């Protein structure tokens, strides 16, 4: 069926095909090339493109495929095409418009003669290969090229200035290459049709060139993971169609440009992990803003109210700054807030009452601020929450009952506040809860028995509270519990005798309570218990001999009412500080038992 | 297959 | 935080984890202090790694030595193979090294003598070979030692911290000699 059938089969001969992805090709039934897998034709039965994406093909680049006279697109995306490219590989390919060689095992240099050989190329991708040497300056001779992606190679030297000559470019992607330290070439400002500029991990230094103000039709500007310096220039405001700006992991300093507020097209802005100072610009009118990340800078002053005009805002991460004042009271009321992290700032006042106004809030992370007042009733209705961290604030009052029973809540960290009240029965609802952190509060009443029905709990940490009553017997039903710290409370009574359920319990800390009775013998058969603190209690009876089976790192039974002989392995001088303040304990020397 | 980090916002949090 | 989280993540990639005990070890977290099986001090620095009896296999990584405030390293009752990394001796605040009940091979590294605060050393039930490093006698704090059920050989030292240890610390080894064993040395 014509030379197209012949040429395709020769190309298949040169490649190893372990998955038999091309079994339609070399498997006859008189079928013509146009219905073979990956091969597409025009109306006159000429092979116009070949797409062999993700076929697990191994071997050198099949240059014979360009003997197809009508070939316009060639995609070998995501295979194991190996070896290097040469000038000879692209001699006959002068009709190609599109060439995708990305995600292969190509090594060596990009042939210098490529633009001369491929005059009609609009799309060139050789991303995610192992290419080395410099980007040829001959690439300035490309007359029609609209997209160039060489990202994720080991290309060296510097980004050639001659790429500014290729004014047909809409996308320039050179990210994650092994370039020498250098400034962004000034000539890239000539590329006035550029929509995408992705020079992340390109070892760039110095300021962003003023030339780049002329890139007025930019959609996505990503310069992440370099060492760029100076201010984030105020001419980013003049990018009329810009949707994404990614500047994180650089050495940018100075203020965010005050003119930023009127960038109505901006969806995603991230200048995190820089050295930014001054205030977040006010009078914001960011109608299309989905994501604002400015974390790990030295930003000061408030979060302006006008952030609430961004009604499509889902991500707001300002953590690790010097931000002060009250949050906008209406934040989250009329936007689909999803990820909020304002940790490690100096925010004061109330947590906004309708922060989960649209029922999308997953992360509420407010660590180490001065948030005062209470958690509102409306956060109890926020059934999308998975990660809540409110610790080290000035929060107080009772937690709403529905908040404890949130069905997807995984990490609940309320620690180091002044929360009051008892943990309610409604905590049965929290079926994904794996990490409960409520230490250093004023929680009271009994630990409710309903915590024991939450099979997936791994940590319970509620030290330094006013919990009273017994330890629920149902806490032993928790098979995956690895830490229990209920130390420094008013708990009373004894601990359950049947403990084999605690097969994962690594740490048990019940110190500084009013606990009584015997230390259960089954404590000695817990498979992974390495930290046992039962000190400052009223435990009586003998220290079980079964405790000798444990390989403890911390063992502390000090300040109890224990008596009788110390188990012989622990009578050794080296363990003596573990049993201080137990007058009735003795060291047996076979016959004589002495109180030491 | 070389996983090239996407052109997107940093996912760092806490 | 950043550096410690990256070390522990490098460990995760290198271990085999059929029961997904390292599910929570999310590398996008600022630090590993909310991760399961990890404990941090008040300054958000790792002080415990508790991964005993977790059906882990593969091998340990040398990047573990960046955990400068680590006090307790529990990796016992797994099926971990390969050598004990030499730069576990960089863990200057380590109190307990519990690698027992695994398939560790090769020597006990000489570098473990630089663990000046080590109290518990339990390496029993492995396939460790060679001799017991003398440098271990110079750990003044060392009070609990179990090297039993290994393939160790040569002289067992009995000075310094080793003066406290009975035959049960060294039982069922390949070819050990000295006062604490019944056999004097070759
Ligand atoms: C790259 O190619 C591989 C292999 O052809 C693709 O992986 C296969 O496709 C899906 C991916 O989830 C699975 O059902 C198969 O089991 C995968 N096979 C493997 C890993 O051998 C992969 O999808 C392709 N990647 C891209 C980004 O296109
Ligand atoms: C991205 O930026 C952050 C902050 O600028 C870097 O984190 C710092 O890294 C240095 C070591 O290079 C540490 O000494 C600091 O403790 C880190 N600072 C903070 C605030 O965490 C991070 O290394 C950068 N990442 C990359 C991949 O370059
Ligand atoms: C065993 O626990 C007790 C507390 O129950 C520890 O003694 C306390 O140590 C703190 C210092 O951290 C001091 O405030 C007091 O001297 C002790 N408190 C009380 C209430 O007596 C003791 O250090 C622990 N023992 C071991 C060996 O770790
Ligand atoms: C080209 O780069 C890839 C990925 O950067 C390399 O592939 C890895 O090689 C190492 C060492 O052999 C393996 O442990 C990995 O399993 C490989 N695959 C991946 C996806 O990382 C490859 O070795 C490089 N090839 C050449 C010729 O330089
Ligand atoms: C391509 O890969 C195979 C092994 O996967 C190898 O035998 C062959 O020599 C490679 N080609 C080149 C040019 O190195
Ligand atoms: C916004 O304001 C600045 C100066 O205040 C102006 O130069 C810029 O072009 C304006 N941009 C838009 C999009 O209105
Ligand atoms: C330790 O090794 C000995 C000898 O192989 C073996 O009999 C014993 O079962 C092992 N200990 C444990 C707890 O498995
Ligand atoms: C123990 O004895 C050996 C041999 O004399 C010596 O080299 C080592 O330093 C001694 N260590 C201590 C702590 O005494």
């Amino acid at each position: 069926l014509n030379q197209d059938a012949t040429i395709l089969r020769q190309a298949k001969l040169g490649l190893s095909d372990p998955a038999q992805s091309l079994s339609s090709w070399s498997d006859n039934n008189d079928v013509t090339p146009c219905k073979w897998l990956g091969v597409s034709c025009d109306a006159t039965s000429n092979v116009v493109s070949v797409d062999l994406s993700s076929f697990m093909l191994v071997g050198p680049f099949p240059s014979i495929l360009c003997h197809l006279p009508s070939l316009h697109s060639l995609s070998l995306y995501n295979n194991s095409i190996n070896g290097s490219l040469s000038a000879d590989d692209f001699d006959t390919c002068h009709n190609l418009i599109s060439l995708d060689l990305s995600e292969n095992l190509l090594v060596g240099s990009i042939p210098k003669s490529l633009p001369f050989n491929l005059p009609n190329l609009k799309f060139l991708e050789i991303s995610g290969n192992n290419l080395s040497d410099t980007i040829p300056s001959s690439f300035g001779e490309f007359r029609k090229l609209e997209s160039l992606n060489l990202a994720g190679n080991f290309l060296s030297g510097t980004i050639p200035a001659s790429l500014g000559n290729v004014t047909t470019l809409k996308e320039l992607k050179l990210a994650y290459n092994l370039f020498s330290p250098s400034q962004i070439p000034s000539q890239l400002g000539n590329l006035t049709e550029l929509q995408v500029l992705w020079l992340a991990g390109c070892n760039l230094v110095g300021p962003i060139p003023p030339s780049l103000s002329r890139l007025t039709s930019l959609v996505n500007l990503d310069l992440t993971f370099n060492q760029l310096t100076g201010s984030i220039p105020s001419w980013i405001t003049q990018l009329k169609t810009v949707e994404q700006i990614e500047l994180f992991n650089n050495s940018f300093s100075g203020e965010l440009p005050e003119s930023m507020g009127n960038m109505t097209t901006l969806k995603r802005f991230d200048a995190s992990m820089n050295k930014l100072t001054g205030k977040i610009p006010d009078n914001l009118n960011l109608l299309n803003l989905e994501s604002l990340n400015l974390f790990e800078n030295m930003l000061e002053g408030p979060l302006p109210e006008s952030i609430t005009r961004s009604k499509t805002l889902s991500e707001l991460k300002l953590f690790n700054n010097r931000l002060t004042g009250v949050l906008p009271s209406q934040l989250g009321a009329n936007s689909p807030l999803q990820y909020v992290d304002l940790s490690y700032n100096r925010f004061s006042g109330e947590i906004p009452a309708n922060v989960c106004g649209e029922g999308k809030l997953e992360y509420l992370i407010l660590i180490d601020n001065s948030f005062s007042g209470e958690i509102s009733n409306n956060l109890g209705k926020c059934k999308s929450l998975t990660r809540v961290r409110l610790s080290n604030n000035k929060l107080s009052g009772q937690i709403p009952h529905g908040f404890w029973g949130l069905p997807r809540l995984s990490l609940l960290e309320l620690s180091d506040n002044s929360f009051t009240g008892s943990i309610p029965k409604t905590i049965i609802g929290a079926k994904n809860l794996s990490n409960l952190r409520i230490s250093k509060n004023r929680f009271s009443g009994s630990i409710p028995n309903e915590i024991g029905s939450l099979n997936g709990i791994i940590e319970i940490s509620g030290a330094e509270n006013d919990f009273s009553g017994e330890i629920p017997e149902s806490l032993v039903k928790l098979k995956q519990l690895s830490r229990l710290d209920l130390s420094k409370n008013q708990l009373s009574g004894e601990i359950p005798r049947e403990l084999r359920g605690w097969k994962n319990l690594n740490e048990l800390n019940l110190a500084n309570n009013h606990l009584s009775g015997e230390i259960p013998k089954e404590v000695g058969i817990l498979p992974v218990l390495n930290y046992l603190d039962l000190s400052s209690n009223q435990f009586s009876g003998e220290i079980p001999l079964e405790l000798q089976n444990l390989k403890l790192n911390v063992l502390n039974l000090s300040y109890n009412h224990l008596s009788g002989k110390i188990p012989p392995l622990y009578a050794n001088k080296i363990y003596a500080h573990d049993f201080i303040g137990n007058p009735g304990l003795c060291v047996d020397l076979d016959g004589l038992c002495r109180k030491i | 297959y070389v996983p090239i980090p996407p052109s997107a916002p940093s996912k760092r949090h806490n | 935080a950043n550096l410690e989280g990256d070390a522990l993540h490098t460990l995760r990639v290198t271990l085999v984890d059929p029961n997904n005990v390292l599910q929570s070890w999310d590398p996008t977290l600022v630090n590993p202090c909310t991760w399961f099986h990890v404990t941090c001090n008040n300054e958000n620095s790792v002080i415990r790694v508790d991964l005993g009896n977790a059906e882990l296999s593969g091998h340990l990584v040398p990047e573990l030595g960046v955990l400068k405030n680590l006090q307790y390293l529990e990796l016992y009752s797994n099926n971990i193979t390969g050598p004990i990394p030499s730069n576990l001796g960089d863990l200057t605040n380590l109190v307990s090294l519990d690698l027992y009940l695994n398939s560790f091979s090769g020597p006990i590294p000489e570098s473990l003598g630089k663990l000046s605060k080590l109290r518990f050393l339990r390496l029993n039930n492995n396939s460790l070979t060679g001799s017991i490093p003398m440098s271990l006698t110079q750990i003044t704090t060392l009070q609990v030692l179990d090297l039993s059920n290994n393939r160790l050989s040569g002289s067992v030292p009995d000075n310094g911290s080793f003066s406290l240890f009975t035959p049960i610390s060294f039982a069922n080894n390949l070819d050990l000699c000295g006062p604490v064993t019944s056999h004097p040395c070759p």
